[PDB]
């Protein structure tokens, strides 16, 4: 009856020089967002965007869709998902490589944060780095 | 005793008629209806128990006729001895029913005519091995579903902790094991040390039997006491085949064990290249904290191989990074005194004049080491030849305290000023001296200018621990 959301996007620590899986916002009912603190802001309806409205169903109109797959865990659903985007040639086949790095890394939670120092957003490149 | 050893019931009935003692016992304490069970005479063993020979009898090493019946295989001398009045519940010096004692070998007709009588196969031995525990040694088959059909259960485990399942796994008899799947055995089986079936397949490299634990499902994610999991006895002791399998079946990246201990630095101590290439693709980071703070990049530089520093750099980490101690790779490299790892090292950008947290440079701690070779390279890296430590102890008073007057030859050559007094006014004649080393006091005496002052406590630079 009512779920429980989660978004993660790939971020870069003040510390040191890398790449990981930090969370952004949660949704029960309702947005709840944190900043560099890691405190989370009080819960507040969500707002979208033009832009983000539009693409969304740009890229859904053209999305690889896997209904009721039997996997248990998240490597096997990244290897299927991988191989989907080769069957149906979303992706080329050289970039599998680097993209199961991409969606392998550790998601850890905000209570480490502070020992990190805080993320900032970053972008992967074909090296790797 | 020759009459039951070579069978022959003539003389055996003379004998008896004449004069004779059923009861006479050999060294062993067998007696002559032992050694008629033993050979499988059966009219000898019909004229000793018509005589009168007790069916109850010990011997020395502590068996009985229903034992050495069902230990020798023979079925007629069972039939008779179990129709003529016995007990299989019996117990020799260690306890053991014939049930057990029969289990031992799998004779398939006598374990069906000791179940069809009263016996409990439901039992202890010695070490409280039920019959599974013996019959998952032997590898055979039907032999267990006939326990089964008295429904001995696997959730009986020894003292030890061993189960039906671990004792399976352990001598890994594959279709004992797709047996067992179908009498569900559970997956929570830990002995004390907190061991798994995924365990004993990482140790001993038995891999068949992977696929038949994953017909039950298994998962990977399972930590005893010291919150070890398949992976990391599997890299304890490398048997790749499996783990380049588990790492699409779920594998767990990064789990720490109780010291907090990664695969990666257990992998790189010894070392070896697949396992790295495995771990990388399914994201191993070389940046994880420990109970110390070490990571398995300072691990690894602290044995410091020759592949070692060529796949690190396809690892994107800290350069140098600090310790609780403040030990820098250069540390660790300094330690081991590897110049090829130090060079690699160099050419990656690391910083040559690296300070601990108390204030000892690399230099400091390669005068300690006494490496001459960690001395030209690191001159070669351009560190200063006369850093002082926070507490005023230069290069010369750690050559001093460590006694390499090699190396403190090697310092002042390049410039080094033996004349700085320390936090506690002993410069490195002074520490020569109070040391009694001789060799290293008569260059540095007259290299070193007059004590500032006039007056022991030593350097010893920091260091991990276990």
């Amino acid at each position: 009856h009512k779920v429980y959301v989660e978004l993660q996007e790939l971020v870069m620590d003040e510390k040191n020089q890398e790449l990981r899986w930090m969370e952004a916002a949660r949704w029960v009912q309702l947005e709840e967002n944190l900043g560099e603190n890691g405190a989370w802001g009080r819960p507040h309806l969500s707002h979208l965007t033009f832009w983000s409205l539009l693409e969304l169903r740009r890229v859904f109109t053209k999305g690889t869709v896997l209904l009721d797959l039997q996997e248990t865990s998240l490597a096997g659903v990244a290897n299927q998902l991988l191989d989907r985007f080769i069957f149906e040639d979303q992706i080329r086949p050289q970039d599998r490589e680097e993209l199961l790095r991409a969606l392998l890394l550790k998601h850890s939670h905000a209570g480490e944060l502070e020992a990190l120092g805080g993320v900032k957003p970053a972008v992967l490149t074909r090296s790797g780095d | 005793h020759v009459a039951a050893h070579c069978g022959h019931h003539r003389v055996a009935k003379v004998l008896l008629d004449k004069g004779a003692k059923p009861n006479s016992r050999a060294l062993n304490g067998f007696t002559p209806l032992h050694i008629a069970c033993k050979k499988n005479h059966v009219r000898v063993m019909e004229l000793l128990l018509k005589t009168g020979a007790s069916i109850d009898a010990v011997t020395e090493s502590g068996l009985t006729p229903l034992h050495v019946a069902s230990f020798m295989g023979h079925l007629p001398i069972v039939k008779n001895l179990l129709q003529r009045g016995a007990s299989p519940n019996v117990s020799n010096v260690k306890v053991e029913t014939p049930l057990h004692m029969a289990a031992r070998a799998g004779h398939t007709e006598v374990a069906k005519y000791l179940l069809q009588n009263k016996a409990k196969v439901n039992a202890k031995a010695k070490d409280d091995q039920t019959p599974l525990h013996c019959a998952a040694r032997i590898g055979h088959t039907n032999m267990v579903k006939l326990l089964l059909e008295n429904n001995a259960n696997p959730n009986l485990a020894t003292t030890a902790g061993h189960t039906p399942l671990h004792i399976a796994a352990r001598e890994g008899h594959v279709e004992t094991v797709l047996a067992l799947l179908e009498k569900e055995a559970s997956q929570a089986c830990m002995t004390k040390k907190g061991f798994t079936p995924l365990h004993v397949a990482a140790k001993y490299g038995k891999v068949r039997v992977a696929e038949l634990l994953l017909e039950r499902d298994a998962h990977p994610n399972a930590a005893g006491k010291n919150g070890l999991t398949p992976l990391h006895v599997a890299v304890h002791h490398n048997n790749l085949d499996i783990v380049k399998l588990l790492l699409p079946r779920g594998g767990s990246p990064h789990s720490p064990a109780w010291n907090g201990y990664t695969p990666l630095h257990i992998a790189a101590k010894q070392n070896q290249v697949e396992v790295a290439r495995s771990l990388l693709q399914y994201g191993g980071s070389a940046n994880a904290e420990s109970v110390q703070g070490v990571t398995p990049l300072h691990l690894a530089a602290q044995e410091g191989h020759a592949e070692m520093v060529a796949l690190l750099l396809s690892k994107q980490a800290n350069g140098n990074l600090g310790n609780k101690s403040g030990l820098t790779p250069l540390h660790l490299v300094a330690q081991e005194g590897h110049v090829p790892v130090a060079d690699v090292l160099i050419k990656h950008g690391v910083m040559v004049d690296a300070t601990t947290r108390m204030g000892y440079t690399p230099l400091h701690v390669a005068s300690h080491y006494g490496n001459i070779k960690l001395v030209k390279f690191l001159l070669q890296h351009q560190a200063d030849v006369n850093a002082k430590t926070k507490l005023g102890y230069s290069p010369l008073h750690q050559a001093a305290q460590q006694g390499h007057t090699d190396i403190v030859t090697l310092l002042l050559k390049n410039g080094a000023s033996p004349n700085e007094v320390s936090s506690d006014g002993t410069t490195p004649l002074a520490i020569a001296k109070r040391l009694g080393y001789i060799s290293v006091t008569d260059v540095l005496k007259v290299v070193t200018d007059e004590t500032s002052f006039v007056l022991h406590r030593m350097s010893f630079p920091e260091t991990v621990d276990e």
